[PDB]
């Protein structure tokens, strides 16, 4: 349901999905003018608390097309031979409902190496990882259905499907830099009072090794923390006690201080 | 119905000039299973528990599925060449009814031999998720085996079996009386490897100035399956270059193409 | 013919 | 893989690993900047203000001179840096002994790299988790120069360079400002050039810095804590808005 | 039974009041107003006579009773262990007032290290099947548990606290002469032996012993004589027997191993 | 049937038509037959009947032919449980099999076990992979409690055959049960003709006798040697279609087939 | 069930719970007027025998919302790919009753950190509840559902669980102070009897911070040293007896003379 | 039934649009076309060609296109036995299809098939033969029972595929079962320089380009990382809004897909 004008930060990251999805419905004559067809596939690295799912739900707000809802674990089934049928179902109907989009998330549940196990159940997902491959690039083209898959860790996972033919760009997210923490803070705080203390360009600062999601906890944890003082509007030191808290157990550099 | 669909392979057979080497293995067999089939008298009259059957174990590509075809037409003893899988398939009310019919007919047409395939699908030592899926299979073969002798039968039916794994099986078949003679198929030595090489090649066009010896020396960890295949691809090389024969070179590059080496071949050597 | 087999419908299994 | 747990083997790409993993250690260390004017050199540091229990009577010091016409600065880790500093100053005073002549700076710089080459080649040894640089003047001339060194064992001659945290911000910065079209002349602009260069990292703490410069005729001079504190302000004086 | 047990003059008392007395007399506990206890634990080395005491209690409880040794829990298909464990405690409260016995838990009750496996990770959540039952939102006032172990210093402290195991008990060592004299008199008196009765010659020895070895010596001494085409009595030349109960000599790894 | 033969308590192989021993077999006569025969004494003393036995030694001794044979004299059900063929890689399911058989044995009224190669149970644990070796005792320890719990029966006897004794020292499981541990022999040179007299019977061979057989049987003292020599010596009189054995084939047999029985 | 008079030992923690729970339910209008966020569920870590589960049975007595429970490992299951089904069929039962707290006592069986050599279905059903809390439709579920989970030591777990956006608070339940330890005696004693000329703070100050639940053990045990003798009433010296005893054995195996160091 | 549905029906792709694999085809069409086109030259020597060849290689190396490139070329029936159509539940409903699969083929002549990604079923080497019931064990032993033991047929060509060969049996390296193990592997320069050109036909770039620079600049890479170049290279001009491509554009397109510097060289 959300929109743009609700992120601010991700700009180097966001131009791609625009170039994959939001744009080609508009002005495909650009791509063909060169003699080129856009990607069939996208993926998003992890580094959590940085706005992955948020991005996907945004484009759903303005896409003028059919959009889907899957997490990696809805694919799997129990009867040992019906899982992989389900994958071919969703892709053919998308063609029937084309132009369409999908979104498979947390697919580290599915995507793992060919572990060569001995269980009897862990096999029936590997085949389920495989019809996808045989469906997605496989043998025959599929048309204009695009993938926006996500995860949280890939550095030893997602073996082979991560290649061109299936996915073409690999956006990655991290905890932001100092420059982005500026504008992102304006986002959440643009409904409160902010009585007179702002000083925000020292409130957020490097060595605040935090996320791009904890800030809204800090924003909201302060207001009630001021409310309980019977003061609805806000000052700075409301936020100071908060940042003292939420940062407390992120990291500790006790092994640092050696590289003098 | 499969028993009528199955028939003896007595009519087309290798004719036994095609096997190479294996001096003592077959000599062990004929001394153990064949001579008694023609001297049923003494092994009832001299008084002795005859060899009821025997087993051969060894790795693939080695002459298991083959050798059991030679001995039959060699000796004019009908049979069937059986398949553990087609028993084990989704049909369940026949795995027992079939094997009962198995020795039934082989009891007829006497004297006869009978032989089975790899026991990978019916070794079935496992007490895993459900035993009753298959325990009605072996136990009939056990009882059907017990039909063979025990009260001075001399039924003239004799049994053999091949399988790679001599360890996963039921340990109820090595028992005394039923069978006690498990045969090892060793992997071949060099003087044994070469007869395998000529014999899959006499049909092929060649020259006479080969020394087949070191070609065997180049091959270790190989036997018959690994051997004829290079005996194939040499001729396959002969056309792409355009020959009307196969030279010594074409064989040895066969070796280099078993595993696709494709060496740099000029890397600072001399 | 309601001989509906159990489908051999998998299930996990601990190792070693 | 397994190609990266030693110093005497090559990955199939051809490159060894344990060396450029050192370049990840040195990235975890403090800044160390250097610039040469027309006739004077400077050097910086990202000194820390850790806590109110280190003796102000003895501030620490990244910099460490070896002879009255050469200095040295580094970043990485200090223990493995302490050694080659002592193998350096030893080697220089020997060259005065044997030859009755001070050291050309290039000769020195090839001795410190002449050990960072063996301490990676022959196994049974770990490298020096440190990059360094040299600064000073040759005897009997005003020719300015600074050389860099790194644990692969190679020596270059930059005119400006840094090592460590957010160096990537800086080595692009001076490229945008410093240039051979207009080489600086004297101290107060080489320093006014440099004190602003630190600011990507210093986050406005002036208890977190030191500085030195260089003389001809085999001299040096250190610098105070107020003698920057004004330079904290002229650099901010431009930053009115 | 009780009278079949020898020298448990102390230990015998704590459980026959931590088990029998409440269901027969509980109104007096609350006549103060307190909640009585639920679990106990019996830790001592093997042969010290623990697994048999409950069997005496089994004869005399007038409640229900359940036997599950710790190895019975696990299976290959995960998830079924705990529901088996849940099947237990529901069966108990159903047939209440009831209690439970386990003969070993050291295969389960451990320290909960940092696991990185399936095996070592699935055993733990079995243990969690106990904790969420023994003290969670749904509890009761009819169940009691009789744990057991050959030794108890490793199983996690989260299991060891009040509410769970209010009364855990020790057992003697193997070198405590008073009960040793009490056992030989007990076991021997249950059957017929000789007048030449040199049993006040064996107790005095410095050797350590259990209640298990004693069943061996007095049986296998009853073996050698009954083997002698004899009828009842055991000759005073059972000196074979005591020395036949020297298993340290029968351990080459206790003879030619460390040196 | 599903598992094993059970011998129907009467399949009467001859425990004396054998070149084995008299002392050991009479040592076993005590622990099994005497109570089942004569409970008037163990009752009179009140001692419970015995708990199992071990029969160490490597093969050739016939340490399984006597077992089912004497079981046939008394008439119990003889089965197997080869520990090599009981282990399963899964966490449980090695102990489940133990639990089936003590139950299923009791489904039958009498029953006796013949475990073999039980060193698979009693391992030294030199690897010390706690994911595994924590379970090895788990299934083992279940045996100790599954075997002697409440079972106050006089029918369910136990045997364990264990080549390589004392390889096990995780636990010797000494105290209590194993009321005997028979000092097993090997086939002495005197016993050779005690053995050759066994298998030679049921033959018309002009005798086929010799004193050059124990010298041939020297170091080939395993029962399979004699079973097989009589086999192949039987295959040499037919090598020429003769009518009766000559003893030279025996002097040829054991001399020329104990070779494999001494080198590998 | 039990109640808030019985969970004495603290107020700062419990005064932070309904800071997130009771307010949005009863009074979101100010929080919609202020209109900023919606703080979702909570975690509470601490050593065992401290009152974690106790606060969670009380709160249900004082909630007015529906309060769903899952005990230890009743979601991990035998067959495959229905543990997830056992999850997504849970929350749909919540949204029927828009104000719905859930509770899961322990997560260290499920939500342990992930690896590849082992850990299958459990590391999958965690990888979809992690979706349900903050996904597309989770934004729908994110409206009114609240969550409470009560681990023992949290370093084991992932960060993604305790990552904010869904876990906005991480409460500590440490072992108490003297007066905290001192009161809960009364909360486990007032039923007892007209205890005769007695103090209870002089004994708490004897027993330094051990835990809370232990104190339920001394009081129940103290009466038992008086129960044997048909001495229905209660003594003083029976207390510093027992508390001096039951922790001795806890201080028995802590000793060791390895000392390869100083 | 369903097997009749899975049939190629003419995708458009040549051998002109494949590059560095200029010899690895010379093994592949040596077994397929010639016994079906020119069997007389073998017959002049009179021997048995191999049947049941295979190909294995890294992912995205360019094997599936060949398997359909050979389809339109031959003008013969092409058959796709793809996954999710061999391991359905209700045993008997699974392995009957493979029996029915060949039966269509045994009937018809001039026929070749395709097994896409056999690693599912063939790759299921029995886990130490464990499992009291192994549904894939039974259906793998049938096709080797089709193909080995005795001859299935005399004129039918078969090709498998595998991203990962070490899975399946040691019985699928063996004549009757399998004859050849072709290996597609990474290109060299003179192959890449003929893979760029095909993917840049459509592209609207202007000359002044020397891909010899690029191949020296693109190390070990697949035949699919070399099309993605052509996308992003052509794309950067779009956000920069130009109606033509440069060369320098490729130089910052190459840097992404392959993906702080080795200053020691
Ligand atoms: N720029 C931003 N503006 C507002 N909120 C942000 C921004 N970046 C991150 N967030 C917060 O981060 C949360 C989303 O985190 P993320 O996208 O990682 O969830 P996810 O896709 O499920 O991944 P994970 O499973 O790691 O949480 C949102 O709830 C949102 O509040
Ligand atoms: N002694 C031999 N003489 C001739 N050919 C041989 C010999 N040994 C092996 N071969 C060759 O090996 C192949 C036969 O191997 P065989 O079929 O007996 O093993 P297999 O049954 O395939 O093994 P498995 O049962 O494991 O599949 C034939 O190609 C045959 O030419
Ligand atoms: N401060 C307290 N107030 C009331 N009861 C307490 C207090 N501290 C301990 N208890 C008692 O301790 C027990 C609760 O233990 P606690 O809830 O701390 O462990 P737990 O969280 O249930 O363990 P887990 O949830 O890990 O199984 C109850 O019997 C309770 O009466
Ligand atoms: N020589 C080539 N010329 C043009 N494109 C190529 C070439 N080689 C590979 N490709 C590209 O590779 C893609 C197909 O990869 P392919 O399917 O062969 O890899 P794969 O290992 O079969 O993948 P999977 O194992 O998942 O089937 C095609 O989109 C194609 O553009
Ligand atoms: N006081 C005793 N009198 C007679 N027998 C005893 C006595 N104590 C122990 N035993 C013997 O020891 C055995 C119990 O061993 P135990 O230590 O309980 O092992 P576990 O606790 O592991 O089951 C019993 O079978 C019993 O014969
Ligand atoms: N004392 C003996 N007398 C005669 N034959 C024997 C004797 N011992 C063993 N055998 C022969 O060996 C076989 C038994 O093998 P055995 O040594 O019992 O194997 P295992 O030791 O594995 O049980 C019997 O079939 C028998 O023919």
């Amino acid at each position: 349901t959300e929109s743009y004008s609700d992120i601010g930060g991700l700009e180097s990251q966001i131009q791609e999905i625009k170039e994959s999805v939001e744009l080609p419905l508009t002005h495909p004559e650009l791509y063909e003018e060169m003699g080129i067809k856009p990607p069939k596939g996208v993926i998003l690295y992890g580094a959590p608390g940085t706005g992955k799912t948020l991005l996907a739900k945004a484009v759903a707000n303005q896409t003028s097309a059919t959009f889907l809802r899957i997490v990696g674990s809805e694919l799997i089934q129990k009867y040992l031979g019906d899982g992989p049928r389900l994958c071919r179902q969703i892709f053919k109907v998308a063609g029937e409902n084309a132009p369409s989009i999908v979104f498979i998330d947390e697919i580290d549940a599915i995507g793992t190496k060919r572990y060569d196990s001995n269980s009897g159940g862990e096999r029936e997902i590997q085949r389920t990882m495989l019809e996808l491959l045989n469906q997605l690039d496989g043998f025959d083209d599929r048309g204009d259905v695009k993938v926006i898959m996500a995860t949280n860790k890939i550095e030893t996972l997602d073996p082979a499907l991560i290649r061109p033919g299936r996915i073409d760009r690999k956006i990655l997210f991290e905890n932001p830099d100092l420059s982005t923490k500026k504008k992102i803070l304006g986002i959440h705080t643009s409904k409160m009072n902010l009585s007179e203390d702002v000083n925000l360009e020292t409130l957020v600062t490097t060595k605040d090794d935090l996320s791009g999601a904890d800030i809204q906890a800090m924003c909201t944890e302060a207001g009630l923390l001021a409310l309980r003082e019977r003061r609805m509007q806000v000052t700075a030191e409301d936020f100071k006690q908060a940042k003292e808290r939420v940062m407390k157990n992120k990291v500790e550099e006790n092994l640092e201080g050696l590289y003098l | 119905s499969r028993v009528k669909a199955m028939e003896v392979d007595e009519k087309p057979t290798e004719t036994y000039s095609d096997v190479g080497g294996l001096d003592k293995q077959i000599e062990e067999l004929v001394e153990a299973i064949v001579l008694p089939m023609k001297r049923a008298d003494k092994f009832k009259d001299m008084g002795i528990r005859a060899p009821k059957g025997a087993l051969m174990y060894g790795p693939p590509g080695t002459g298991k599925t083959l050798l059991a075809r030679a001995c039959a037409a060699q000796t004019n003893a009908t049979f069937l060449k059986l398949a553990a899988p087609q028993l084990v398939q989704m049909y369940i009310g026949e795995g027992a009814k079939l094997v009962r019919d198995a020795f039934a007919l082989a009891k007829e047409k006497a004297p006869t031999i009978i032989f089975i395939d790899e026991l990978d699908a019916i070794g079935t030592k496992r007490f895993d998720s459900e035993k009753s899926g298959d325990r009605e299979v072996q136990r009939t073969m056990l009882e059907l085996l017990n039909q063979l002798d025990g009260f001075s039968s001399d039924d003239r039916v004799k049994v053999l079996a091949a399988t790679n794994r001599v360890d996963v099986l039921d340990p109820a078949l090595l028992r005394s009386g039923r069978l006690d003679r498990k045969i090892e198929f060793p992997l071949p030595s060099e003087d044994s490897r070469a007869q395998i090489l000529q014999i899959h090649s006499r049909k092929m066009t060649t020259d006479d100035d080969i020394n087949w010896q070191e070609l065997a020396r180049s091959t270790d960890e190989f036997n018959g399956a690994q051997l004829k295949a290079v005996t194939v691809e040499a001729g396959m090389i002969a056309l792409r270059n355009g020959q009307s024969s196969v030279k010594h070179e074409d064989f040895v590059e066969g070796i280099s193409e078993v595993q696709a080496r494709k060496s740099k071949s000029v890397s600072f050597y001399a | 013919n309601n001989e509906n087999v159990s489908a051999r419908l998998g299930g996990a299994s601990i190792a070693v | 893989s397994g190609y990266d747990r030693a110093l005497s083997i090559f990955s199939p790409d051809g490159h060894i690993f344990q060396v450029e993993y050192a370049l990840e250690a040195v990235k975890r260390g403090t800044c160390a900047v250097g610039v040469k004017g027309k006739n004077c050199v400077v050097l910086g540091c990202e000194r820390r203000s850790t806590l109110k229990l280190q003796d102000t009577r003895i501030t620490p010091s990244k910099v460490s001179k070896i002879d009255s016409h050469v200095v040295l600065s580094f970043s990485g880790l200090n223990a493995d840096s302490r050694i080659l500093i002592e193998k350096a100053r030893v080697e220089a005073q020997s060259h005065r002994l044997t030859l009755e002549d001070p050291v050309t700076v290039e000769y020195l710089t090839r001795y410190v790299a002449g050990v960072q080459q063996r301490y990676t080649q022959s196994g049974g040894v770990r490298p020096f988790g440190v990059s360094t640089l040299i600064a000073g003047f040759d005897p009997r001339d005003d020719e300015p120069k600074l050389y860099q060194t790194e644990p692969s064992g190679i020596y270059s001659s930059w005119s400006a360079q840094t090592i460590g945290r957010n160096s990537k911000t800086v080595r692009e910065f001076l490229e945008k400002n410093y240039d051979r079209k207009e080489p600086p002349a004297t101290v107060e602009e080489c320093v006014k050039l440099t004190v602003r260069s630190l600011l990507e990292v210093v986050q406005t703490g002036a208890k977190n810095i030191e500085i030195t410069v260089v003389k001809p005729d085999s001299d040096i001079v250190a610098l105070s804590s107020e003698e920057i504190n004004q330079y904290v302000t002229q650099i901010e004086q431009e930053k009115q808005e | 039974t009780y009278a079949d047990v020898g020298g448990l003059d102390m230990q015998k008392q704590e459980i026959r009041e931590a088990v029998e007395l409440p269901l027969v007399q509980a109104d007096l506990y609350e006549q103060i107003g307190i909640d009585p206890p639920r679990g106990v634990l019996l830790y001592g080395p093997p042969g010290t006579g623990k697994t048999m005491l409950v069997k005496a209690v089994a004869n005399s409880t007038k409640a229900a009773f359940i036997r599950v040794n710790g190895s019975e829990f696990v299976h290959k298909y995960l998830g079924e262990g705990p529901r088996m464990v849940r099947d237990v405690f529901r069966l108990a409260r159903e047939n209440a007032p009831s209690i439970i016995f386990i003969d070993e838990v050291d295969s389960i009750a451990t320290k909960r290290f940092d696991a990185q496996t399936g095996s070592d990770r699935e055993v733990q959540r079995i243990l969690i099947e106990l904790l969420t039952q023994m003290d969670g939102f749904d509890q009761s006032t009819n169940v009691k548990v009789i744990m057991a172990t050959n030794r108890a210093d490793t199983l996690d402290p989260a299991l060891l606290r009040p509410g769970r195991l209010d009364r855990k008990i020790e057992f003697p060592s193997l070198r405590d002469r008073r009960e040793r004299r009490l056992i030989f008199g007990t076991i021997a008196s249950k059957m017929s032996l000789a007048p030449e009765a040199d049993l006040d010659s064996l107790i005095i020895r410095n050797d350590s012993l259990s209640g298990a070895v004693i069943a061996a010596i007095m049986q296998e001494a009853g073996l050698r004589a009954v083997r002698k085409n004899r009828y009842v009595i055991l000759q005073s030349d059972l000196e074979e027997a005591y020395a036949t109960q020297v298993k340290t000599d029968n351990t080459v790894d206790k003879f030619d191993f460390y040196k | 049937l599903v598992y094993n033969m059970t011998s129907f308590e009467q399949g009467e192989i001859t425990f004396d038509g054998i070149g084995g021993l008299t002392e050991q077999i009479r040592e076993l006569r005590e622990v099994i037959e005497l109570p089942l025969k004569n409970p008037e004494i163990f009752q009179r003393v009140g001692i419970k009947p015995p708990k199992g036995v071990l029969l160490y030694g490597p093969p050739g001794t016939g340490k399984t032919l006597l077992a089912k044979a004497v079981a046939a004299t008394i008439g119990a059900n003889f089965i197997f449980s080869p520990a090599s063929g009981i282990v399963d890689k899964y966490i449980g399911e090695s102990a489940r099999i133990i639990r089936e058989m003590f139950a299923y044995a009791k489904e039958h009224e009498p029953c006796i076990i013949f475990m073999d190669e039980v060193d698979a149970i009693g391992g030294r644990r030199f690897s010390e992979g706690t994911s595994a070796d924590r379970e090895i005792q788990r299934t083992l320890m279940e045996l100790l409690t599954q075997m002697d719990g409440f079972d106050n029966l006089g029918q369910t006897k136990i045997i364990m055959a264990t080549n390589r004794p004392d390889t096990l020292d995780p636990a010797l499981l000494r105290p209590g049960r194993l009321d005997r541990k028979v000092e097993i022999p090997l086939p002495n040179e005197a016993g050779r003709l005690e053995i050759f007299k066994i298998h030679t019977a049921k033959v018309k061979k002009t005798g086929e006798f010799d004193f050059e057989a124990a010298v041939k049987m020297s170091d080939g003292f395993n029962g399979a040697d004699i079973r097989n020599c009589a086999t192949e010596a039987g295959f040499f009189a037919i090598r020429d279609d003769r009518d009766h054995i000559n003893p030279d084939d025996l002097m040829k047999a054991v001399r020329k087939v104990a070779e494999v029985k001494k080198l590998e | 069930d039990s109640t808030y008079d019985m969970v004495g030992g603290l107020t700062k923690q419990i005064k932070e719970i309904k800071e997130v729970i009771e307010l949005p339910v009863k009074h979101p209008e100010l929080f919609e007027s202020l209109g900023i966020a919606q703080p979702k569920g909570v975690i509470l870590y601490g050593p065992p025998g401290t009152g974690k589960t106790l606060l969670a049975r009380a709160v249900a007595h004082h909630t007015d919302c529906k309060f769903i429970r899952v005990s230890g490992a009743e979601l991990v299951q035998k067959y495959i790919g229905e543990g997830s089904r056992m999850v997504r069929e849970l929350f749909v039962m919540a949204r029927e009753h828009a104000p719905s707290i859930i509770f899961m006592d322990e997560i260290d069986s499920i939500g342990s950190t992930r690896v590849e050599g082992s850990g299958g279905g459990d590391s999958e059903v965690q990888r979809t509840m992690l979706e349900l809390l903050n996904q597309l439709d989770g934004f729908e579920t994110s409206k009114n559902i609240k969550i409470i989970m009560a681990t023992n030591r949290l370093d084991i777990l992932d960060p993604a669980l305790l990552r904010p956006g869904r876990i906005d608070r991480k409460i500590e339940f440490p072992p108490p102070s003297v007066a905290a330890r001192a009161e809960i005696l009364r909360i486990h004693s007032r039923k007892m009897n007209l205890t005769r000329g007695i103090n209870l703070r002089k004994v708490a100050e004897k027993m330094n911070g051990c835990s809370g639940a232990d104190v339920k053990g001394v009081c129940t045990e103290a009466g038992m040293y008086a129960l044997r003798e048909r001495r229905i009433h209660v003594t003083q010296e029976d207390f510093e007896l027992a508390v001096g005893k039951v922790m001795n054995k806890n201080q028995e195996t802590a000793i060791s003379v390895a000392k390869l160091f100083k | 039934s369903v097997t009749m549905m899975t049939v190629e029906e003419k995708p458009d792709v040549t051998y002109s649009d494949v590059g560095g694999c200029k010899d690895q085809i010379e093994k592949l069409r040596e077994v397929v076309e010639l016994p079906l086109l020119s069997p007389e030259r073998f017959a002049t020597l009179g021997i048995d060609p191999p049947k049941g060849i295979l190909l294995y290689g890294p992912p995205g190396t360019g094997k599936t296109l060949c398997a359909r490139a050979v389809a339109n070329r031959t003008d013969a029936t092409f058959i796709r036995v793809i996954g999710s159509e061999l391991v359905q539940k209700y045993v008997g409903e699974g392995a009957r299809m493979v029996r029915e699969l060949f039966e269509m083929a045994r009937t018809k002549k001039a026929c070749i098939i395709f097994f896409d990604e056999i690693d599912a079923v063939g790759g299921a080497r029995f886990d130490d033969g464990a499992g009291g019931d192994n549904e894939v064990q039974r259906t793998m032993l049938e096709l080797i029972t089709q193909l080995d033991g005795f001859d299935p047929r005399g004129n039918i060509k078969v090709m498998f595929a595998t991203n990962r060969p070490n899975t399946l049996d040691p019985a699928l390296l063996r004549p009757g079962r399998i004859d050849r193990k072709v290996e597609f592997s990474l290109p060299d320069l003179e192959g890449r320089a003929n893979i760029f050109r095909i993917h840049s036909k459509s592209m609207s770039v202007e000359r002044g380009i020397r891909w010899e620079l690029i191949s020296r600049l693109c190390p070990n890479s697949t035949g699919a990382e070399l099309r993605s170049v052509c996308t992003e290279a052509g794309m950067f001009a779009i956000r920069a809004r130009r109606k033509v491509a440069t060369e320098k554009d490729f130089l910052k397109a190459v840097d992404k897909v392959i993906s702080s510097r080795y200053m020691q060289y």
